[PDB]
């Protein structure tokens, strides 16, 4: 992954992951899960008070390095 | 007589609420006050103070199917247990 | 005017109900425990707490509600804390609850979990009830 | 011409024209606004409602830009004035209502203040603290309700749907209610006449019912303070009476103790006085505390005070200037060096009259009800916040979530531990954010 993005949950669990300019958050949810137990289905990804589509690219987000995409996620994975 | 401050004429007191509890249909809050999402759906005559609001059979005065709602959370109704209706 | 906190009405509310319940008039009772009822989120008290709780499915009985009655009586002799000839007493109207209600999935898992009941096994239509675990 | 067609001319022309229609507005707006009034505050304002309405209808004749420029940076100190209540102005403009809708003191003609109510509508566009003006206005219906700062009901009516298209809906209807609910009280005095034929007592006159029904949640804050009080045996008669006709019509609010509506009733009670000195409310209360002794230190009225001072600092100072009280101190209740005698004195036109003077002060006041303000901002501000959050990650759990919730709002204000509970069940009425089965705190996110 070139990308190395945050996906952080509601209590503020930023993960530092590797993935791409135009990585799908459709799998980068892929990886949170396979990552973190935390499934991302509740993971909601959602950016500045708006949701982050599912099937999208992280960087469709302008979302970087220290970028945050929202779980909201659960807590038995973790 | 010229002063022990005997009664004038007056006046007095009151309002309209209601004579219920009732909270907002507590099972979720889309108001009693409001049409709920699930009833805005089913809407009987319901409005911005009672959109269900009685001392009921039930008096759990709960929104359509968000009294079926926390009815499914416990298909035994303790909400003031009665059946969600 | 007069305030009262939870406990001094709640106590009139209790004593209202139980009494006309030996009266039998159940539904002023019933009006009333049903206004003394929501105030369960508020006071601390489970002594008086469930001494309204039983009084409650003392009615349930009263008023046919049978199987309501007996999943209170049930998960509430459970318990240790009570004089444990009250709890078996409980125990008692829990179970003839399960009589007194339905022939019942619910009451299929009751009668499940009151053939797991060890209590019992002093109790004398224990036996009789136990006899029934599959049907008889 | 030029820079219309030059094109680009122009907007360089409509920016220094947003800079000195802007800080223009600053200066403007900041300086003739020292005494803060309809006049100035809204007249100010509406004052360049006129300098723009006559510069720009003029030569002035298009460029649109202009038109949502003016209208812009007008808007932006409509948002960017003296409160930050600055419907102040519009407060100023009710509270012009307050000074001018008044059929007695300053009274004119409908479409003689209906010219200056179009104006306000003119302005209605940028009325923009509808809800802190309806907070604001219930207090100013406090000044209005029984008072009368709002002659013109129908111009509030029209203003109303106004309102209700673009503004709060249900305060209208609640004021609706409140008229047509005084209405009912002429009524059941008549009924209460009719039905009760209530000669209890010996003196019946003007014993209550009047009633102006605005919701008991339709007031800005808690009751106008009511406390002990003697309430005479006909008063007794009046709400039982009055719930005799009214429980047959409404229960769940009923009568209800308020003490503002009180009034002075000391008259031809036997007084060497042929006064009639009518009093405030708790000018009325705590001269009721001070009838029979005929002096009564700050610890005989401190037997049964249970409620504040400054009644009866109004009390004595009304009956010191007036000279109806041969007093000690007019102090908030009284020294226990001081002490309570009724004076035969008065000091205005009449039989003793126009010494109803509550004092009719708030500064300290001003304070305490903008109190109430801060409560209903944060929390719609915390809502959104607590939302957004709920929507991002479902947490969610009850503590854990309540506590991350705290995390990241450290910086604004200390919480309650409890209601974390309902926190969770604010979010879960809204269909955004359900009750797992799993535990009572760890829940899902719903929607
Ligand atoms: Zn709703
Ligand atoms: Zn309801
Ligand atoms: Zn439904």
């Amino acid at each position: 992954g070139s990308m190395l993005i945050k996906v952080k949950t509601l209590t503020g669990k930023e993960i530092e992951i590797d993935i791409e300019p135009t990585d799908k958050v459709e799998r980068i949810k892929e990886r949170v899960e396979e990552k973190e137990g935390i499934p991302p289905q509740q993971q909601r990804l959602i950016y500045s008070g708006k949701q982050m589509n599912d099937e999208k690219t992280a960087a469709d987000y302008k979302i970087m390095g220290g970028s945050v995409l929202h779980l909201v996620l659960a807590l038995r994975g973790g | 007589k010229k002063k022990r401050f005997e009664v004038k004429k007056w006046n007095a007191v009151a309002l309209w609420a209601w004579d219920i509890v009732v909270d907002n249909c507590a099972i979720c809050r889309n108001h009693i006050m409001d049409l709920c999402i699930e009833c805005q759906a089913n809407q009987a005559s319901a409005t911005s103070e009672e959109c269900t609001v009685a001392w009921g059979v039930c008096n759990h005065a709960f929104h359509f199917h968000c009294i079926s709602r926390w009815l499914k959370t416990r298909q035994v109704c303790p909400l003031d247990n009665r059946e969600w209706e | 005017q007069k305030q009262y906190n939870v406990d001094y009405k709640l106590e009139t509310y209790l004593k209202i109900a139980r009494l006309y319940l030996e009266d039998d008039d159940p539904v002023q009772a019933e009006a009333y425990i049903n206004r003394a009822s929501l105030l369960q989120n508020e006071s601390t008290n489970e002594q008086l707490q469930i001494h309204y709780k039983v009084c409650y499915a003392r009615v349930l009985d009263y008023r046919r509600k049978f199987i309501e009655a007996a999943q209170r009586y049930n998960e509430l002799s459970y318990k240790t804390i009570v004089h444990e000839s009250e709890r078996l007493e409980a125990l008692k109207h829990a179970l003839h609850c399960t009589i007194l209600a339905s022939a019942g999935q619910q009451r299929s898992r009751m009668l499940a979990t009151l053939f797991k009941d060890e209590r019992c096994q002093q109790l004398a239509a224990y036996g009789i009830l136990e006899k029934m675990y599959l049907d008889r | 011409v030029l820079l219309r067609a030059v094109s680009t001319g122009l907007p360089h022309m409509i920016q220094e024209l947003q800079n000195h229609i802007h800080d223009e507005g600053l200066r403007a707006t900041s300086n003739l606004t020292q005494e803060n009034m309809p006049t100035l505050f809204v007249e100010s304002v509406l004052e360049v409602h006129g300098k723009f309405v006559q510069l720009i209808n003029t030569v002035l004749n298009g460029d649109q830009h202009f038109m949502s420029a003016l209208d812009k940076a007008l808007t932006s100190v409509v948002n960017y004035r003296e409160p930050k209540s600055v419907c102040k102005a519009p407060e100023l403009l009710a509270k012009y209502c307050d000074n001018l809708l008044k059929k007695s003191a300053k009274g004119m003609t409908e479409n003689e203040v209906e010219d200056r109510l179009t104006s306000f509508i003119t302005v209605f566009k940028y009325i923009d603290d509808k809800d802190v003006f309806q907070k604001f206005y219930a207090r100013m219906l406090a000044k209005r309700l029984i008072h009368g700062l709002s002659m013109s009901m129908d111009s509030e009516e029209a203003m109303i749907n106004k309102l209700k298209q673009a503004c709060g809906y249900e305060f209208t209807s609640k004021l609706h209610r409140m008229y047509t609910d005084m209405s009912v009280s002429a009524d059941l005095n008549n009924k209460f006449n009719n039905f009760i034929k209530n000669q209890d007592t010996v003196i019946d006159l003007g014993i209550s019912f009047q009633i102006y029904v605005l919701q008991a949640g339709a007031w800005p804050l808690t009751q106008a303070p009511s406390s002990t009080f003697a309430i005479p045996q006909e008063l007794e008669k009046s709400v039982q009476m009055f719930e005799l006709f009214y429980s047959q019509h409404f229960s769940g609010r009923k009568l209800t103790w308020l003490h503002y509506l009180c009034t002075g009733e000391v008259k031809m009670n036997y007084l060497g006085k042929p006064y009639v000195a009518m009093v405030t409310t708790y000018q009325m209360a705590v001269l009721l505390a001070f009838n029979n002794s005929e002096t009564v230190s700050y610890k005989e009225l401190q037997d049964s005070t249970q409620m504040n001072e400054k009644e009866l600092t109004k009390t004595i100072k009304s009956l010191l200037d007036v000279k109806m009280i041969n007093h000690d101190s007019e102090k908030e209740d009284i020294d226990a060096e001081s002490s309570f005698s009724l004076n035969m004195n008065f000091s205005s036109k009449r039989t003793k009259f126009k010494i109803t003077t509550s004092m009719q002060k708030d500064t300290p006041q001003e304070m305490e009800q903008t109190r109430s303000a801060v409560d209903e901002d944060r929390k719609m501000y915390l809502q959104a916040a607590i939302v957004r959050i709920m929507k991002a990650r479902k947490v969610l759990r009850h503590n854990a979530l309540i506590q991350e919730v705290i995390s990241q709002s450290r910086a604004r204000f200390n919480p309650s531990i409890s209601m974390i509970k309902k926190c969770i069940e604010v979010l879960i009425d809204k269909q955004y954010i359900e009750r797992s089965q799993a535990s009572a705190d760890e829940y899902s996110y719903v929607a």
